[PDB]
């Protein structure tokens, strides 16, 4: 599965 | 009897400011086995393997979900990076993200991996031990900031130790067929004459996997790797990988010069000789 | 942050004349990864070409497989047609079944 | 969050009282999933979509069964009418059915249809209580009479609120993924002068699914209808859809005018002007 | 499902 | 009992010359049933042409989509070829980057 | 309603002892459903028909193990044949196998296959009380008094009485709906005049399944067996076949010739007639 | 043993000028394998022509079938190609559309 | 499925 925690760069 | 799981995300900005393309592949241990185009009509997550169509449409709505939200996440950050920057507004740039995770023989996590790029130079990338950030210069700096503040390696690592380990044993059983196969190279040698003092021998290996593949070349007994030529593992388009080796000899010399291939998926390695 | 892209055109099987084979275009190590791909059949840019997904290496390099499906035969000449924005011009790298 | 399935039976009559060809396709909204060709030697229902696919042997051999025996029976009606209004032996005429249901955001029975036409004309139809018909002149008054003493809308009704229903249920959640889709449509303006005092805006809308769309012009705040043309939906072969709208408006007053794309997809209506 | 219930007209 | 078909000949994404498209010619609103569509390279039949499978609208009017893959270019002129029993003559829609 | 599976292996080796190309094939009745050759690259076991698909990977991992067991064990062989007869070794020679089972309407054993020939000629084969071995001459016997004295006959028995007969049901069971159907066959007859004095009437028969069809001419009510022409059972590529037969006629008596058809999906046998 | 093989041109549906089919060469009751079928439109070896798996008789013969998509038309004249070990020069057999 | 007991000839 692919990564579920989207973490926003700048 | 180690293996990985290597997804590849790519975020392509538009000289006009648009919709930027993203592209999103998974790999097992070398193996392809979905797809995400933004470009195409259907906008979801498309299977590539036999063994992973089986999965259920929760499984593919949820994979396109969140697919779906680091696009967009990567969208905000890509016209946050070309004002950054003062890049040209007329300009194409990329973002790429590469994380997976590595088991052993008996399905435990081994490594983990999450790292960033911004315009082919790296980014931002988490550490072995899965609580730091290794951070390059100006925006990056800002990133790992950020995210340190944030604690954002924490839910880094229970993916990388969590979802992606047991997804991976998951794939592995599923398409044990195709994953945990070793197919043998097929290989033989041919000659390329080039004038009437030197040739060139060439040791082919054709339709293996996976593909790591060792050829290397012997005068006599010695290890010869002067006049040598390698070219890169290329694929064949049926799962398999092909690779070559050459080497300049003189005339009359050919079966002084003996190919070595060493693969995986051999009982014992090869030798290969004559012109 | 840009790299010329690499050139490997091939065959996916050994080439015999007058039997089925797949032509294949591999292009790989460049940055970024708008690529330009363009079988040729003695000159003639073929219809039915495929490529593959979209995909990088660990050192950030795309690399991608043009394919299509072709009979080898003694007089036609193959090759691929590679033009990139490093590339000042368009890099021809005709097919040797060698 | 409504759903129908449609169903589309075509019998077209061979000069010299030969074998009709038979064509019969399945829809699920706007997407086939069925169909069935004389011509194509297959005799049995073949299968157009994914999630299809996976019905078991029985399934297709029951649907074979009815298929072509609705398509035995169209071919006898097609002989009797040619008797019936002195048609010429050598001429070519039609019969076609469309019959389905509808089903609601809870999957219950709203509406059915059951209708009939002879040569593009109106035969005999289905009311909305399932419990009369409405046919039309000659001919069709004989079948309204049959039918009518036989009771015969007493077992169309039966199909339209039970076995279409539930397999219309089935097939909704087995082909969830694409059945259950919205694809917004990506919309953008065009202008073409007419002449130095008038010019045409065309507002596009493509890759949309499904195909229900509404493209409405709008002069200042007001419903804008004079000198529009709007084309009819047209498919482009990957399961979306394509549609515009123009409108002639006088020259330098194309800010004046508005474009308003209603889709299913989108979160709220759209607005677009000439920039 | 198609419909099962074949009707014959005239 | 006659209905004169509609033509509208398109590519099924934006034309890029050089690039792989798909051609599409739909035809609708016609009666009967009995139509010849052929797609045009250059004034040429193409020779894989393929058609969905034959539908109506409520209107009792059929409608089909004849589409063939193809790579626009600058010199080839597409078109659509289709006679019906309405049609005295074959109507000639060429293909318009445009439209 | 008998049915038969049968597999059919050709080993032709190729010139300068090379490897030899082997193709394999599989047949439900009159429908291929694997395939295996080694000049495709096939790897592994491909489907030929979309009721196989549903076998899981264990399933093609060992009909391919032992589908190259074979191919191993005849290119072997066919370099033994090959000093054994002293053939040159610039020519090129062929094995070919052929084995199967029949069951009948209960699904029960009927009769079993093993048979083997070298250049087109009959090597070995198995009787049917699948206890003795018929062989040739020469190289044959040698092979004969190997199998006795090793009681090959008894696993080659056990085989086709167990393993064939049981994936045999499962094939027509998951098959049934392409397998178990019988489509049958569209005839007509033509007329092509020779002379002012003779005639052909050729009496076709296309799309019937499975090929096995009997085309018989008549005069009158007598069998009309003079001036007749039989083509062999020729496919069509969808599954189906076709077969005609015709005959040399007087002129003006036309009428008095019958073709009588016979196939097992028809109810009747037809009788054909000019018109 | 070495048999000559024999050669069924034909059409898989009854021939229609205008509209798409498929071009059949049955070549059967040959031996060895080693055989070569084009089909020739025209004159001409036409690219995309497919064969079948390659599978024998109980008489140990050959049988392959070689098959490519057509459109018959009045004019173009089709034809099947096959040369053999057995024949010293190769077979020519039209197609007929009454065989 | 295939023959699984491969015999050798010669």
């Amino acid at each position: 599965s692919v990564l579920n925690d989207i973490l926003s760069r700048l | 009897g180690s293996h990985s799981m290597r997804y590849f995300y790519t975020s392509v900005s538009r000289p006009g400011r648009g919709e930027p393309r993203f592209i999103a592949v998974g790999y097992v241990d070398d193996t392809q086995f979905v797809r995400f185009d933004s470009d195409a009509a259907s906008q979801r997550m498309e299977p590539r393997a036999p063994w992973i169509e089986q999965e259920g449409p929760e499984y593919w709505d949820q994979e396109t979900r969140n697919v779906k939200a680091q696009s967009q996440t990567d969208r905000v950050d890509l016209g946050t990076l070309r004002g950054y920057y003062n890049q040209s507004e007329d300009g194409s740039h990329t973002i790429q993200i590469m994380y997976g995770c590595d088991v052993g023989p008996d399905g435990r996590f081994l490594r983990g991996y999450r790292q960033d790029a911004y315009d082919g130079k790296d980014y931002i990338a988490l550490n072995e031990d899965l609580r730091s950030w290794t951070a390059a210069d100006m925006a990056a700096q800002i990133t790992k900031r950020k995210w340190e503040a944030a604690h954002a390696a924490e839910q880094q690592r229970a993916y990388l130790e969590g979802r992606c380990v047991e997804w991976l044993r998951r794939y592995l059983e599923n398409g044990k067929e195709t994953l945990q196969r070793t197919d043998p190279p097929k290989t033989h040698m041919t000659h390329h004459p080039i004038s009437d003092h030197e040739a060139t021998l060439r040791c082919w290996a054709l339709g293996f996997y996976p593909a790591e593949i060792t050829l290397t070349w012997q005068r006599d007994g010695e290890d010869q790797t002067q006049d040598t030529e390698l070219v890169e593992t290329r694929p064949a388009g049926d799962g398999t990988f092909q690779k070559w080796a050459a080497v300049v000899v003189p005339s009359g010399e050919e079966q002084r010069y003996t190919c070595h291939v060493q693969h995986e998926g051999l009982p014992k390695p090869l030798t290969l000789r004559w012109e | 942050i840009q790299r010329t892209p690499k050139i490997q055109v091939y065959s996916r099987h050994p080439a015999e004349n007058g039997k089925s084979n797949f032509l294949n275009c591999y292009v790989s190590g460049f940055h970024p990864s708008d690529i330009e791909v363009d079988l040729l059949k003695n000159g003639e840019r073929i219809e039915k070409v495929e490529h593959s997904d979209l995909s990088f290496s660990k050192d950030w390099s795309f690399y991608l497989l043009y394919y299509t499906e072709f009979t080898p035969t003694e007089k036609d000449e193959y090759a691929c047609r590679v033009n990139h924005v490093t590339l000042s011009q368009p890099k021809i790298v005709k097919w040797d079944r060698d």
